[PDB]
């Protein structure tokens, strides 16, 4: 069974950074790429990024400045990292399996809201 | 022959290999590119007796008869010899019969460790199809 | 980048009616698009990938099409279970980007 579960902060001020983990099980990330979603309440979604299998990145255009994706292959972990918080950025964050050009399973997602 | 990247997409698609059994085209001139280096006429004698022909690489124990391996099954009821050729046809044709459903591709152990995990669709980019 | 265009942005319907949304882009994505079916409070669903392929479990009143920057997914006889959000996202090169949404409920 394949599945996909976010960890997150929480709550951060926009003085610190935004870090949030996904914890995969059921398969291998060397064979498979790990997408970031986002959705602010009551909103659409929005692409962060990806990694592929074999370790290249992709980032959204206007926010790729601010972020890094990484990952642990021996661990099943995949890092998402994100700086200069803007309230904007108060979203619930997904990660997605991607197979083939297509998303086939997601994580329940994590909710993140930016301090003053 | 020896085909270029967007020569041999164009002929695959054309065989109906784009999407088949979920699978889309690069995956397909991805496994050829690291199977054959696009050569129609590659061969492999492998240590364990048996020996992999065309395109695509076919096995003579399992898939194909070159009536010289022991043990020899040809499920693709086929010479080995009839898929050498410069049209890509029974090569395909073989093909679609060793892949059964959607995770069929692990048939081609190059296509396992080198093409799953990576864009297989930018071998297939900027090719007029 | 490649942007796309969804409508309607909502839809009001009875349970054996049938509807239609669209989804165009502003550049050929070769039909690497996919869509998925979003239950309130809950993640998004894979629905159709390929533009027209079914992903397992999916029932066939579900049907995708189009070709080139021009694109439609069409629910025939919609029951209580497809009232919800949909969206569209495409996968030619990156960045990718998903449509705008659409919102189906009950008349």
């Amino acid at each position: 069974q394949v599945q996909l579960q976010e960890s997150g902060p929480g709550l951060v001020a926009p003085s610190q950074s935004l870090s949030i983990t996904c914890t995969v099980s059921g398969f291998s990330l060397t064979g498979y790429g790990v997408n970031w979603v986002r959705q602010p309440p009551g909103k659409g979604l929005e692409w962060l990024g990806m990694i592929w299998g074999d370790g290249n990145t992709d980032y959204n255009s206007a926010l790729k400045s601010r972020l890094s994706i990484s990952k642990d292959n021996s661990k099943s972990q995949v890092f998402l990292k994100m700086n200069s918080l803007h309230t904007d950025d108060t979203a619930r964050y997904y990660c997605a399996r991607e197979r083939d050009y297509r998303l086939d399973y997601w994580g329940q997602g994590t909710t993140l809201t930016v301090s003053s | 022959k020896v085909f270029g990247r967007c020569e041999l997409a164009a002929a695959m698609k054309r065989h109906g290999l784009a999407n088949y059994r979920g699978y889309s085209l690069g995956n397909w001139v991805c496994a050829a590119k690291f199977e054959s280096n696009f050569n129609t006429q590659a061969t492999n004698r492998n240590t364990d007796g048996s020996t992999d022909y065309g395109i695509l690489q076919i096995n003579s124990r399992w898939w194909c008869n070159d009536g010289r391996t022991p043990g020899s099954r040809n499920l693709c009821n086929i010479p080995c010899s009839a898929l050498l050729s410069s049209d890509i046809t029974a090569s395909v044709n073989c093909a679609k019969k060793i892949v059964s459903d959607g995770n069929g591709m692990n048939a081609w152990v190059a296509w396992r460790n080198r093409c799953k995990g990576t864009d297989v669709q930018a071998w297939i980019r900027g090719c007029r199809l | 980048d490649i942007v796309l265009t969804q409508s309607p942005a909502s839809l009001s319907a009875s349970v054996g009616e049938t509807v239609t949304i669209t989804c165009r882009a502003s550049g050929n994505i070769h039909n690497y698009l996919a869509w998925y079916q979003q239950k309130q409070g809950k993640s998004p669903q894979l629905l159709v990938y390929y533009t027209t392929t079914l992903a397992d479990g999916v029932p066939s009143r579900f049907s995708g099409s189009g070709s080139g920057t021009q694109y439609s997914l069409k629910i025939n006889s919609l029951q209580p279970e497809d009232f919800g959000s949909y969206y569209c996202q495409h996968f030619w090169s990156t960045p990718r980007t998903f449509g705008g949404g659409t919102k189906l409920e009950i008349k």
